[PDB]
């Protein structure tokens, strides 16, 4: 599910800062 | 009338691991552990996402680090 | 050495349903087909976080909606 | 897991729209 994911890693990204 | 619903699943796992293991190890252990193949995982830590050939140590991923994981799966 | 490893895991399911389910008859109905408990489903709709006792038909979710669901998991 | 159940929500909020 490429568009959710990338998104989903985006807000994880942002997450783990 | 058949609708679509994209589930995101939250949850938290802890893994016994040494300094001194790759991405691709961790990726395995979570595999070994969940079941998620590791080539459908995304490993994050401060920011970044993590590549397979690295240790955690090169990423001072250090005891109690919190690291994110983002998969897609088929079925639970 | 410890670490954590926050786990967010994606899968897009198909239900088949009727403009007049409720919301909880649609947390109902994930939890029979994935084994989610439906009070730990957050069901989202176009910008709304959707509310048990109202029906499908109330959110004009028509047919090939696409649905988000949160959920935390102790276990896959 | 409270705080990232709000973010994640808040994410696929954004997504729904």
């Amino acid at each position: 599910y490429p568009e959710d994911e990338e998104e989903l890693i985006r807000k994880a990204i942002e997450l783990s800062l | 009338m058949q609708i679509f619903v994209q589930t995101i699943t939250v949850m938290r796992i802890a893994l016994e691991v040494e300094p001194s293991d790759t991405i691709e190890n961790v990726k395995a252990k979570i595999q070994d552990k969940e079941g998620i193949p590791p080539d459908q995982q995304r490993l994050i830590f401060a920011g970044m996402q993590l590549e397979d050939g690295r240790t955690l140590s090169d990423y001072n991923i250090k005891r109690d680090s919190n690291l994110y994981l983002v998969s897609s799966l088929r079925s639970l």
